[PDB]
């Protein structure tokens, strides 16, 4: 097969600026001067969108900021300037020989501003609290850069083990990140407890911000 | 307009086989050939194979040799993928995608599909509970949401408003939560003082259990 390494496999590049990914196939994709390399780029619930076919040439549709270079067995994709929309992962891809082949893929992040979080708490509902399950969530919105810490502490006591933590995808206009942790006790013990505080440290925060309910209190 | 149209999510058994869909318009169906790529988390992407509606004419990876079955029926302009043998190596997402000649090859494709879940298990089939995320009592902008919680096998979709409110929308990817189940939250920042006069509702679509579930989210009156 013709093996295709991409590097590198994570850049991050500032607004304006260009960003350029490597492609190298293991065995040479020229044939009667054109050079049968292909790149794609794909966002997360989306296929991959054809950028550049045979090396350079430009997709129909596809902004001009886009462009390709190479031939033999080294290419390069070249994005400038780098927008915010630009955020996702990109793959080369061989059309020369079956199998056709992928890159590894190379994910894009933008290099914005420093932007704190805002954050927000919040109980589990009464319709759930009807089940035997709680389920307290703690929410940083619109953050840069994507390095956040969010602790747990109940009645003041630190909390391990029982959260889990998702993280959007960059946003395609404002280069910013938010992040959901969600805390999961039964019902017997959310009601053993009555402060229930989310702790979040970040670049932007000059120190620690804490949100937090006193069960019940409402 | 060119336009691939994939069959929906599926969760079938292991040692099974599944047959998905790609229903092709905006061109002559016999003179193209159909790709179809593998997407797994940690594995980029696959090629499977390609096929020729014009003829039946089948290219494979040497990895899905017996693995992978395709064909087509050109009275619906509908290509198929059949998958055997299933185990949990085969979860993933799947493409079907045109193809078309430049130079001396056909591999630059265009136009994609968009994709089709496969999902192999033999748990069941959960359709979630939706829960409010209310705008605290205790400023210029809140935050509300709505909390998806213990659905198999993925997908979930979530809109707001009918698709009326989209800015301030955050719809964050599902956990695997240690039951085995999904879980999901989608927020939107809002003016505080709307509040009182806007009317929200997340609108939640697990479609593999058929459960839609339009939740209104109102601020707790405490």
């Amino acid at each position: 097969d013709i093996v295709l390494t991409q590097s590198p496999a994570s850049l991050a590049v500032s607004l304006g600026q260009r960003a350029t990914i490597s492609c190298k196939a293991s065995q040479s994709v020229d044939y009667d001067g054109d050079s049968y390399m292909n790149w794609y780029q794909q966002k997360p619930g989306q296929p991959p969108k054809l950028l550049i076919y045979a090396a350079s040439n430009l997709e129909s549709g596809i902004p001009a900021r886009f462009s390709g270079s190479g031939s033999g067995t080294d290419f390069t994709l070249n994005i400038h300037p780098v927008g915010e929309e630009d955020a996702a992962t990109y793959y080369c891809q061989q059309s020369h020989e079956d199998p056709w082949t992928f890159g590894g893929g190379t994910m894009l992040e933008i290099k914005r501003t420093v932007a704190a979080p805002s954050v927000f708490i919040f109980p589990p509902s009464d319709e759930q609290l009807k089940s035997g399950t709680a389920s307290v969530v703690c929410l940083l919105n619109n953050f840069y850069p994507r390095e956040a810490k969010v602790q747990w502490k109940v009645d003041n006591a630190l909390q391990s083990g029982n959260s889990q933590e998702s993280v959007t995808e960059q946003d395609s206009k404002d280069s910013t990140y938010s992040l959901s942790s969600t805390l999961t006790l039964s019902k017997a013990d959310y009601e053993k407890h009555k402060v229930y505080a989310c702790e979040v440290t970040h670049q932007g925060l000059s120190s620690p911000v804490t949100k937090s309910f006193n069960r019940g209190e409402c | 307009q060119v336009q691939l149209k994939q069959s929906g999510t599926e969760l079938v058994r292991p040692g099974t086989s599944v047959k998905m869909s790609c229903k092709a318009a905006g061109y002559t169906f016999t003179d193209y050939w159909i790709g179809w790529v593998k997407q797994r988390p940690g594995h980029g992407l696959e090629w499977i194979g390609d096929f020729y509606p014009g003829g039946d004419y089948t290219l494979y990876s040497e990895n899905f040799m017996g693995k992978a079955s395709l064909t087509a029926d050109t009275s619906s302009n509908t290509a198929y993928m059949q998958l055997s043998s299933l185990t949990s190596e085969d979860s993933a997402i799947y493409y079907c995608a045109r193809g078309h000649y430049y130079g001396y090859s056909y591999a630059w494709f265009a136009y994609w599909g968009q994709g089709t879940l496969v999902t192999v298990s033999s748990a069941s089939t959960k359709g979630p509970s939706v829960f409010p995320l209310a705008p605290s009592s205790k400023g210029g902008t809140a935050a509300l949401g709505c909390l998806v919680k213990d659905y198999f096998p993925e997908p979930v979709t979530v809109s707001w408003n009918s698709g009326a409110l989209t800015s301030g929308v955050h719809t964050f990817p599902a956990v695997l939560q240690s039951s085995g189940l999904y879980s999901l939250s989608s927020v939107v920042t809002v003016p505080s003082s709307s509040l009182g006069t806007q009317t929200y509702i997340c609108n939640v679509n697990h479609k593999p259990s058929n459960t839609k579930v339009d939740k209104r989210v109102e601020p707790k009156s405490c």
